[PDB]
RNA sequence: UAGUCCGGAUUGGAGUCUGCAACUCGACUCCAUGAAGUCGGAAUCGCUAGUAAUCGUGGAUCAGAAUGCCACGGUGAAUAC
RNA sequence: AAUGCCCC
RNA sequence: CGGCACGUAGCGCAGCCUGGUAGCGCACCGUCAUGGGGUGUCGGGGGUCGGAGGUUCAAAUCCUCUCGUGCCGACCA
């Protein structure tokens, strides 16, 4: 985990994203790449489609993933079974 | 090996008593290269046991070795289609050494608290005739014994 | 000898004790006696009444088996269902913390399963 | 002792033909155009083991015999008797040599092995089919010069002898199967 | 109630740490020491602690902000 | 003399550091958790003296990332008919 | 002087 | 047609009499040995009894009926 003292990390280009869909306040599907995020409290509500290599993965943001960070919802290996 | 006979070599009796045997007891007892750890459980073991037998440790040491030593032993040879077990005498620095060894892994086996409390029960009852180091002793004996057969 | 809803042994002493508790270890264990004023070297047996009731008093001021088992699987639960990478790692199974799974991952998949 | 005609009894009686039980094995009926009928048995003498070929005649017949088994356990062997008894009923019962012939190398102690009892009286004792036995004797196995698998004669504590891989030594219980007098696995 | 059949059964003292005393007949046979009874039992007051729901964006906003 | 004050795997929570950036996938720390494991089947491997065995230390690579690799010393044996 | 088959 | 004795793991057989557990050999799976294959050694897994209805607390087993496969003769006219 990132210490403390940085604070949480977000790309730029997704803040200024976020802050423009809070303020249009249009449900739109809003497509990104930066799993590196961490989720903040401003999206919450917010249907975030986020990368996962092939393509992109829609992400509807809860109240409970405020901490996490948009890899942990997009998962990026497929895998059915051995039989 | 093949081409040379070797000399052996050296070793300094042990400090408590001056004795090569029993330098080369706690030898065979040691582990890991813990000397100092074996030479205590050594003096421990033999302690209680002068303790319990009386006489000196020296003497009660080697009664112990005495009982516990063997004259003939077996090996092996595979003949022909059925394998042999040929009888043949032991030399006596032989006899000595695989005795310690005996002796000690048969303490190492006893299930007593210590090691120097195995160790001593062990060197009592070899003394007294009596535990499985003897008692291989007698299955030795007692193999060369039936294939006397062979020489 | 009875402490946070638990049967504690009698004959060891107080540190491993208390560890004998779901919750509490052996440095957990440690502020506990210090905090009761208790030494480490007596055992519960031979321990007086209010003393223990002291020991009670800590270990309910701490956290233990019955409100932390519920945190422990609410905690997961809540992974479980979020269905984030390790939400998806609890319910399969595997190794969450990274760990390889093409060889060695037999305390969370238990025995080998031979293929048929 | 019911009398037993030829075209009624089929395989599993006791027939206790000429001072001698007997076991049906099998039976063949046949009732020919123009002529007595009769049946080719597959009769088994229950005494010795061996299997004899009867024709009977529909007529000829015999009366049954005591001839029973069930599941006793063995016990105990003394001098020349061997001792068994039931879970069920618990009743103490003694054999002889001639029912023990072959199986006193098998039985160790509380097998549990199937008797043919007679007149009330034991006269076949069947071995549990794999008996766990340890060896007595044996050379320690030295592979040698041996290329095949090569196999090693060992003597158990019942007085056997078997053919052991090559690494059983001394004191390790093996398996062997009664029926075939052959290792089976060494048991740990 | 028969003679020889049943057990003793005679009046006990149980103290909790509480402070609360009860004579209660019962089988124990001798005295009686209690860890909780019934009035001191964390059941009225623990209905929250027992459960501990909390809120995570407001443990992330406590832990930083903007 | 206990699956234990052995063993530490696994997992929950909380952090430090490097680095734009530790989700997939770092290392380490604190609290809790305490699996398997009670000496290992057939078979098989290294070693003849400062050797085996055991105990620590350093270096290269490298921001971070070794139980691997390359070195260093401490203790220090059995046996070779 | 037990066993030891074959290599498109 | 009857009577009759079979139907059990991939194959071949036990068990069934005398109700409570399904066993044996080969095969099959994974190591080991070998330059590699085999023989061999060490370990593992697999069926639920052709089907249906009864008796029973409970049926592979006991009854009865069905399906299938074998065997015997269905003769004097
Ligand atoms: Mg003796
Ligand atoms: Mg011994
Ligand atoms: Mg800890
Ligand atoms: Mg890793
Ligand atoms: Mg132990
Ligand atoms: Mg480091
Ligand atoms: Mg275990
Ligand atoms: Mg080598
Ligand atoms: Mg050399
Ligand atoms: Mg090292
Ligand atoms: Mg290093
Ligand atoms: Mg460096
Ligand atoms: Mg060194
Ligand atoms: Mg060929
Ligand atoms: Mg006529």
């Amino acid at each position: 985990p990132r210490s403390l003292k940085k604070g949480p990390f977000i790309d730029l280009h997704l803040l200024k994203k976020v802050e423009k869909a809070v303020e249009s306040g249009d449900k739109k599907p809003l497509r990104t790449w930066s799993r590196r995020s961490t989720i903040f409290p401003n999206m919450i509500g917010l249907t975030i489609a986020v990368h996962n290599g092939r393509q992109h993965v829609p992400v509807f943001v809860t109240d409970e993933m405020v901490g996490h960070k948009l890899g942990e919802f997009a998962p990026t290996r497929t895998y059915r079974g051995h039989a | 090996p093949r081409r040379r006979v070797i000399g052996q070599r050296k070793i300094l009796p042990d400090p408590k008593f001056g004795s090569e045997l029993l330098a080369k007891f706690v030898n065979i007892l040691m582990v890991d290269g813990k000397k100092s750890t074996a030479e205590s459980i050594v003096y421990s073991a033999l302690e209680t046991l002068a303790q319990r037998s009386g006489k000196s440790e020296l003497e009660a040491f080697e009664v112990a070795l005495e009982n516990v030593r063997p004259t003939v032993e077996v090996k092996s040879r595979r003949v022909g289609g059925s394998t042999y077990q040929v009888p043949v005498e032991v030399r006596p620095v032989r006899r000595n050494a695989l005795a310690m060894r005996w002796i000690v892994e048969a303490a190492r086996k006893r299930g007593d608290k210590s090691m120097a409390l195995r160790l001593a029960n062990e060197l009592s009852d070899a003394a007294e005739n009596k535990g499985t180091a003897v008692k291989k002793r007698e299955d030795v004996h007692r193999m060369a014994e039936a294939n006397k057969a062979f020489a | 000898a009875r402490i946070a809803g638990i049967n504690i042994p009698d004959h060891k002493h107080a540190v491993i004790a208390l560890t004998s508790i779901y919750g509490v270890g052996k440095t957990r264990s440690k502020a506990i006696l210090a905090a009761a004023g208790i030494a480490e070297d007596v055992k519960i047996s031979e321990l007086s009444e209010g003393q223990i009731d002291t020991l009670r008093d800590e270990v309910a001021k701490f956290v233990v088996e019955g409100d932390l088992r519920r945190e422990i699987s609410m905690s997961i639960k809540r992974l479980m269902d979020l269905g984030c990478y390790r939400g998806l790692r609890h319910r399969r199974g595997l190794p969450v913390r990274g760990q390889r799974t093409k060889t060695n991952a037999r305390t969370r998949k238990g025995p080998r399963k031979p293929i048929k | 002792m019911a009398t037993y005609y030829s075209n009624d009894f089929r395989a599993g009686l006791k027939i206790m033909l000429d001072g001698e039980p007997y076991a049906v094995e099998a039976s063949e009926f046949v009732k020919p155009g123009k002529g007595q009928a009769f049946a080719r048995v597959k009769l088994r003498r229950l005494l010795t083991g061996t299997r004899v070929e009867k024709t009977f005649k529909s007529t000829d017949s015999a009366e049954g015999a005591d001839v029973v088994d069930m599941n006793l356990t063995y016990l105990y062997n003394d001098g020349e008797f061997w001792h068994f008894m039931n879970n069920e009923t618990f009743e103490q019962l003694s054999a002889d040599a001639k029912a023990i012939g072959d199986n006193a190398k098998w039985l160790l102690d509380q097998a549990e092995c199937i008797v043919t009892l007679w007149n009330g009286q034991p006269i076949s004792v069947t071995p549990p089919n794999f008996v766990e036995l340890e060896i007595v004797d044996t050379d320690p196995g030295l592979k040698g010069d041996t290329a095949g698998t090569g196999g090693k004669p060992a003597t158990l504590s019942t007085g056997a002898v078997v053919k052991v891989p090559l690494f059983v030594q001394i004191g390790e219980v093996i398996k062997v199967d009664t029926r075939s007098g052959e290792y089976v696995s060494r048991v740990k | 109630m028969k003679k020889d059949i049943h057990p003793k059964y005679e009046e006990i003292t149980a103290s909790c740490s509480c402070g609360n005393v009860m004579k209660i007949r019962s089988t124990v046979g001798h005295d009686l020491n209690l860890d909780v009874c019934s009035k001191c039992h964390p059941f009225f007051t623990g209905k929250q602690r027992d459960v501990a729901t909390g809120g995570r964006v407001d443990r992330f906003n406590k832990r930083f902000n903007i």
